[PDB]
């Protein structure tokens, strides 16, 4: 079990750490997380109370080092920050146990959410899509833009996700042009899974990390990114077994836990319909299909 | 963007662009089998490719052979019409490759797109006017040449026949769109307003009769009245 702690609470904020958030009122004593659990990625991400507006935070794997928070007056954001001292760290969270202002991560037994959520999702997978490199951890935010985004301005904030797009030269061989458009098998396993992503668990933590940002964030250009990868699956008719009902557990979990009340920007009409009824894979999400209908009905 | 009534002198400026229109590219006749089930028959097609600035008409003729041991065909005709445009293109000379093409039914967009993938500056765009080009087997020469054909082919006439020596772009396309659209609503008719006159004759050449300058202004009168009547009829008004 590992632990993050915070320097100060200074400024009124929304704290959430994975899937789970707390209230912290302005100079309230506040002093880190602990009980993290080891053996995932995790995000700790903010909301100021005074600006509802861009909802950031910072990805990290408490494996990678001694990581902990501290507001910075100058740029108004709580910032993540490595301690190399380890005595010094150790020292730190001590304290602030004994003196109990810590707050334990809630996680039930029962729960396997977190893990389903990130089964497929690397830190180092992660620091390739934002390159920061100084830092073991990695930043996002809501207004942060994606490659593909920019192509259609400053490329050190960009979200470096693959490029997908249908109606490219990458995506059709020149003389297949109509079989390659209405089957993307092609595009999905010799372009993307053989050639770009290497194997499935790439592509599927490439796509969980999306839905993540998108969730946490409401980053439009992850929501995009994480829709294009479903597409691309369920529009190929030839797909391995095992990534199909891997991707059913998938989506089930990332449909289970978004915020109700956000079905209707997170979630695009088009896709899910295509792929839930007329794609080649419409009998192959029976979990997602339940779930989506039973939660959604009006979105399709 | 799409093409409408607002930027419609737009297609007779110095851009080089082409219509596309693909409704005559997959033509069945509807029939009964002897045990009683219906049955298509294909018929010759062709893609109608116009540049309405200039006339130039590529007919592209669509032989039923396309068609044999194929599944979907009416989904597959967008495509082949969308790979023989994109086959013209590479045919023409770079200065006279077009700038934008003009597909007349949105469905052809993304087939034309896919196939014109090497060509990024072409643009590539959908219209919300409702041009008449379907009614071009109404043509007796085009027709003839497509119901002959043995083997795919592509045939070069001008839609505009001489006009432009005397008329402009805007006022030949006028023409031509409403000639087109009478053919549509009552070939029969229209066809009999086109021919009345013997002594008025087809050059060789040519797709419509040598009508002098008054002779046009009496056929397009003509044509106009036609439209008005059938809508009345159509609409009970």
């Amino acid at each position: 079990m590992n632990t993050v702690p915070f320097t100060s609470a200074p400024i009124e904020v929304t704290i959430g750490i994975d899937q789970y958030s707390f209230n912290v009122k302005e100079n309230q004593p506040f002093h880190g997380i602990k009980d993290i659990p080891i053996g995932h990625v995790h995000v700790i991400h903010f909301q100021h109370a005074d600006n509802s507006s861009m909802r950031y935070g910072y990805w990290f794997d408490c494996r990678m080092g001694n990581f902990y928070i501290q507001y910075d007056p100058k740029d108004g954001l709580y910032k993540m920050m490595e301690e190399r001292d380890g005595a010094k760290f150790e020292n730190i969270v001590h304290n602030f146990k004994e003196r109990q202002m810590m707050v334990s991560y809630p996680k039930i037994d029962e729960d396997d959410t977190w893990y389903n959520l990130t089964e497929f999702v690397q830190m180092d997978k992660i620091r390739k899509i934002v390159r920061k490199d100084e830092n073991q951890f990695s930043y996002v935010d809501s207004s942060m833009t994606t490659v593909q985004e920019n192509e259609l301005s400053d490329p050190a904030h960009s979200l470096n996700y693959t490029v997908i797009n249908f109606k490219s030269r990458e995506a059709i061989r020149p003389g297949h042009e109509m079989e390659d458009f209405l089957d993307k098998s092609y595009y999905l396993n010799t372009v993307m899974l053989q050639g770009i992503f290497k194997n499935s668990s790439n592509y599927f933590g490439e796509l969980q990390f999306a839905f993540l940002n998108a969730m946490f964030f409401g980053n439009y250009g992850s929501s995009l990114q994480w829709h294009a990868m479903i597409e691309l699956i369920c529009s190929s008719a030839t797909v391995p077994k095992h990534m199909l009902d891997k991707l059913d557990e998938i989506l089930y979990y990332q449909i289970k836990t978004l915020p109700e009340q956000y079905s209707d920007i997170l979630l695009n009409e088009r896709v899910w319909n295509i792929c839930l009824y007329s794609s080649f894979q419409k009998n192959s999400l029976h979990n997602t299909e339940k779930i989506m209908e039973n939660k959604y009905p009006e979105l399709l | 963007g799409a093409m409408n009534s607002s930027n419609y002198a737009e297609l007779f400026n110095n851009d080089i662009k082409l219509f596309v229109d693909d409704t005559n590219v997959y033509r069945v006749t509807v029939h009964k089998t002897f045990e009683g089930n219906v049955a298509t028959k294909a018929i010759n097609g062709c893609i109608f490719t116009l540049n309405p600035k200039t006339g130039h008409l590529f007919l592209k003729i669509i032989h039923t052979s396309v068609w044999a041991g194929q599944k979907r065909l009416s989904q597959l005709a967008k495509w082949k019409t969308a790979e023989e445009v994109s086959a013209l293109v590479r045919s023409l000379p770079k200065e006279e490759q077009p700038k934008q093409i003009i597909v007349t039914r949105k469905a052809m967009l993304d087939p034309l797109e896919v196939h014109m993938l090497d060509f990024p500056n072409i643009a590539i765009r959908p219209t919300e006017l409702r041009l008449p080009f379907s009614a071009a087997m109404s043509i007796d020469k085009l027709s003839d040449v497509v119901m002959k054909a043995t083997e795919p082919q592509m045939v070069l006439f001008n839609i505009y026949d001489d006009w432009l020596d005397r008329i402009s772009s805007y006022t030949a396309f006028s023409r031509l769109t409403l000639l087109l659209r009478a053919l549509k609503t009552n070939e029969e008719s229209a066809k009999m307003i086109l021919l009345s006159d013997p002594t008025i004759t087809i050059k060789s050449y040519h797709l419509w009769p040598s009508f002098t300058d008054e002779q046009w202004i009496t056929i397009e009168s003509q044509m106009r009245d036609l439209i008005l009547t059938e809508y009345g009829r159509k609409y009970n008004v």
